[PDB]
């Protein structure tokens, strides 16, 4: 026999297209469902399918399970992307109100990107919109629309991220690896203790000032080489809001500008902190 | 602007990377051997002539080299539980090597590029309904692991320096290749075709042979004997591909 799930409330809409949590008038049970928006499928769609399904072997606890995908079709196709419901993202999860959460909440974070990576997996669109969290405090990583295997020698999208979370090799145009998405785990780890983001700026050099601001300007053994604008360009800085003396330390790990030195999420795990 | 992939240490030396691509690899191996009992109309020649034009079409849009590959692995899946008529073999090909391309390269393939090398009577509505059609039978698992995706971690692990490296790759890239287009090596295990292209690209340009497939073994945890006998079947197949 086949049942519906019919949609209940848009939760969010990109130019990727429309997500919504959708309710079997029959059973109850809820999902969410990504509906996509000569020519063909968009490069995109098939991405982040791909992966997931890659990604569905293993059943990791803290990414999204995609449970089906419905294409059905009128000139124009339209491809229905169904998951598991999960309540909430990491901001909802926040403004409920304990540091001990806080620990919890970042171990199971750093264990789904180590995931990820181990599995060749870089998501280079990390943000709290993008983490999301059960009802019983499970962190779920989600949107792999922007995701790829990271294969040595090919070709790289230039732009990637969001400008509040982007890595300054990014910003730079430079160049760039696993360690993107570090970076956006720092800035995400500082955000749970700031409720505020920790860099607004306004654009890609306004983001790599308020940038400099904090962790200080590189010297020039630092600085990268395959960039054009030098690092003359930048006023000198210095560095140093209320964590642990641990964390501290294992945020500036995160946040560390050159991204070969930048701290793995396995080694984050590891870390005294947690 | 257009920024390429270096070689990240975090990947090629971390252990559990390889460990997980190993333990996925067997999910993309295309079942059985479907010309005996699924496949009817369409015979192992005509599977070799439509690979060596989809090599054609890569080659000459200078796609990416997992492209070809990969697109291979796609058809042998969808002809392993699809009956397919020789009529569809060529559209079938076409919308396998977009797929690939599609997942892999920053600029794809299109459906107007491949018109150029498909017949005329070929449409590209065809080639949308095909690429639905596609990615159903093969439930959009396209990111299969391949041969090529294991190079660089077994690169990573001889000691030969990264600019030595550069014609042993080159090398073996032809062997990949040659690979893809064969149907005997359609269910050896990527990492064996991998190790074996490696093998006889190595020993190809000139630590001795037996050292070395020790070596290549141990890495993907095979049998010496095995590997030995697939690097001897690639060199056959290169020396008779005619
Ligand atoms: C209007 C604002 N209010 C208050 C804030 N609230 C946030 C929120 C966001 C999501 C969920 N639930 C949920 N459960 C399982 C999933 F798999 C996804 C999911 C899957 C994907 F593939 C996605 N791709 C993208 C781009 N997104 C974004 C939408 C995050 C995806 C989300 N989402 N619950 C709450 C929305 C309603």
């Amino acid at each position: 026999a086949t049942s519906r799930y019919e949609p209940v409330a848009e939760i969010g809409v990109g130019a990727y297209g429309t997500v919504y949590k959708a309710r079997d008038p029959h059973s109850g049970h809820f999902v969410a469902l990504k509906s996509v928006r000569g020519g063909g499928l968009p490069i995109s769609t098939v991405r982040e399918v791909a992966l997931l399904r890659r990604l569905e072997a293993f059943e990791h606890p803290n990414v999204v399970r995609l449970m089906d995908v419905c294409a059905t079709s009128d000139r124009e196709i339209k491809v229905t992307l169904v998951f598991e419901h999960v309540d909430q993202d990491l901001r909802t999860y926040l403004d409920k109100a304990p540091a001990e959460t806080i620990k919890d909440l970042m171990r199971q974070f750093l264990r789904g990107l180590d995931f990820l990576h181990a599995n060749c997996i870089v998501h280079r669109d990390l943000k709290p919109e993008n983490i999301l969290v059960t009802s019983g405090g499970t962190v779920k990583l989600a949107d792999f629309g922007l995701a790829r295997i990271y294969s040595y020698q090919m070709a790289l999208t230039p732009v990637v991220v969001t400008l509040w979370y982007r890595a300054p090799e990014v910003l730079l145009q430079s160049t760039y690896a696993t360690p993107v998405d570090m970076w956006s785990v720092g800035c995400i780890f500082a955000e749970m203790f700031r409720r505020k983001p920790l860099f607004c700026g306004n654009s890609e050099a306004d983001q790599l000032g308020k940038i400099f601001d904090l962790i200080g300007l590189p010297p020039e053994d630092d600085w990268p080489r395959d960039v054009s604008l030098p690092r003359g360009a930048f006023p000198p800085r210095g560095p140093r809001p209320e964590m642990e003396e641990s964390g501290a330390q294992l945020l500036l790990e995160m946040l560390t500008f050159n991204p070969h030195k930048r701290i793995s999420a396995f080694r984050a795990l590891q870390h005294s902190y947690l | 602007h257009a920024p390429r992939a270096g070689p990240d240490p975090r990947l090629l030396g971390d252990q559990r990377v390889l460990q997980s691509l190993l333990r996925l690899e067997e999910r993309y191996v295309p079942r059985a051997s479907y010309f005996q009992c699924v496949q009817r109309e369409i015979k192992p020649h005509m599977r070799k002539m439509l690979a060596y034009w989809m090599l054609e079409v890569c080659e000459e849009q200078r796609c990416e080299e997992e492209v070809f590959p990969l697109a291979m692995n796609y058809l042998d899946r969808y002809l392993s539980c699809v009956p397919t008529r020789k009529a569809q073999l060529q559209l079938l090909g076409a919308v396998c090597m977009l797929l690939a391309s599609k997942l892999r390269e920053t600029t794809p393939l299109t459906i107007e590029k491949l018109c150029i090398y498909t017949d005329h009577a070929v449409s590209p509505r065809q080639l949308r309904d095909w690429e639905v059609l596609v990615l159903g039978k093969l439930k959009w698992d396209l990111a299969a692991v391949i041969a090529h995706d294991f190079l660089a971690f077994i690169l990573h692990r001889l000691s030969l320096p990264r600019d030595r490296q550069a014609l042993v790759k080159k090398h073996a890239q032809t062997f990949l290749a040659l690979c893809a287009t064969d149907y005997t090596f359609a269910m050896y295990p990527p990492s064996m075709i991998a190790t074996g292209s490696i093998g006889a690209a190595v020993q190809g340009l000139g630590m001795s042979g037996d050292e070395l497939t020790e070596l290549l073994a141990g890495i993907t945890g095979t049998e010496v004997d095995c590997l030995r006998a697939c690097q001897e079947q690639i060199e056959a197949a290169l020396r008779e591909s005619l």
